[PDB]
């Protein structure tokens, strides 16, 4: 039954490591949306050109 | 109504419109504008001097009694005429005949089609994300560069 024990053991250690990996992937979308909310702009601010002439 | 052929006359596409450069000018910023062919011959006489130039016998007056070397004349009229009211910032064109005095030409005066302009102040209007700058040599020739641009020929325009 040893190798019965080290499966269960490592099948452990995998659903430990996918708990990292779903915090890492939490964590790197957190910086990016922190990144999102200070790149805000007052999108109503007159754009830049040249006016238009006419005939 | 009338009742006639319907043919269609001779196009070339390697023709400029005038009226596409027009719009190119618009585009960049540029206000049309027709002065009188007739200007006076003290202000023309300080933008070229010594040359003679055609002038009307019995004019309208005498600051309208001398036909146009240039369109210069008539342009930097119009943007102190502007300026005078509280108009800095002018950025005109204008198309039209300039007459200069030629005997190999026919009637003595050659007249020719001209598309001149003239811009001066600051390169935009007073904006919270463009600097207040000057306008200088090289804005003009760009806009100078795109209206050559229209032609495919830029690669064999020389200043």
């Amino acid at each position: 039954e040893r190798p019965a024990a080290g499966a269960v053991i490592n099948e452990a250690k995998e659903q430990v490591q996918q708990a990292l990996n779903a915090r890492k992937a939490e964590l790197e979308s957190a910086a990016l949306n922190a990144r999102l909310a200070a790149e805000t702009i007052d999108v109503s601010l007159p754009g830049r050109r040249i006016e238009n002439g006419g005939l | 109504p009338v009742q006639a052929s319907l043919i269609m006359g001779t196009h070339r596409e390697a023709d400029l419109s005038l009226k596409r450069v027009k719009t190119l000018l618009n585009d960049k910023g540029y206000q049309e504008v027709i002065t009188y062919s007739f200007v006076d011959p003290k202000v023309q006489q300080m933008i070229h001097p010594g040359v003679e130039a055609l002038l009307l016998p019995s004019p309208i007056s005498v600051e309208m009694s001398a036909m146009r070397l240039s369109l210069w004349t008539g342009l930097l009229a119009t943007v102190v005429y502007n300026q005078n009211r509280q108009q800095n910032r002018v950025r005109i064109f204008e198309s039209g005949l300039r007459f200069v005095p030629d005997t190999q030409a026919p009637l003595g005066i050659r007249q020719d089609l001209m598309l001149a302009g003239v811009i001066c102040g600051n390169r935009y209007e007073e904006h919270w994300n463009l600097a207040k700058e000057t306008v200088d040599f090289y804005d003009l020739k760009g806009d100078l560069e795109s209206v050559l641009d229209l032609t495919g020929k830029l690669n064999e325009v020389e200043f």
